[PDB]
C-alpha cells in the first residue's frame, strides 16, 4: 500500500436496518479458461 | 390509506411551508431543525460538497 494521507468523504447512506455479519465480494470474469487481470 | 408506524426513519413525511429570506437584520431563523438567531451575511467559507 502507498504512504501518505488522504481522508475518504462520504458517499452513501442507506436506511435499511438489517444485521450483517458476514460479507464477500465480487468479481468480473472473461473465457479465453479464464484470464484475469493482476489486482490484489 | 392506512399508515404504519414500524421502527424505521419514516420517510414518509409530507411537506412544510417555507419564506423568503432577508439580510443585514437580526433574525431569528430555522433552518431544516437548525434553529438560531442574528445577521446572516454573504459569506466566503468554502463549503465542499458534502
Ligand atoms: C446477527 O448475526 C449474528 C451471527 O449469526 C448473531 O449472533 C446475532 O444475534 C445477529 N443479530 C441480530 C439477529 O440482531
Amino acid at each position: 500500500l502507498p504512504q501518505g494521507f488522504s481522508a475518504l468523504e462520504p458517499l452513501v447512506d442507506l436506511p435499511i436496518g438489517i444485521n450483517i455479519t458476514r460479507f464477500q465480494t465480487l468479481l468480473a470474469l472473461h473465457r479465453s479458461g479464464w484470464t484475469a487481470g493482476a489486482a490484489a | 390509506l392506512s399508515f404504519e408506524l414500524l421502527h424505521a426513519p419514516a420517510t414518509v413525511c409530507g411537506p412544510k411551508k417555507s419564506t423568503n429570506l432577508v439580510k443585514n437584520k437580526c433574525v431569528n431563523f430555522n433552518f431544516n431543525g437548525l434553529k438560531g438567531t442574528g445577521v446572516l451575511t454573504e459569506s466566503n467559507k468554502k463549503f465542499l460538497p458534502f
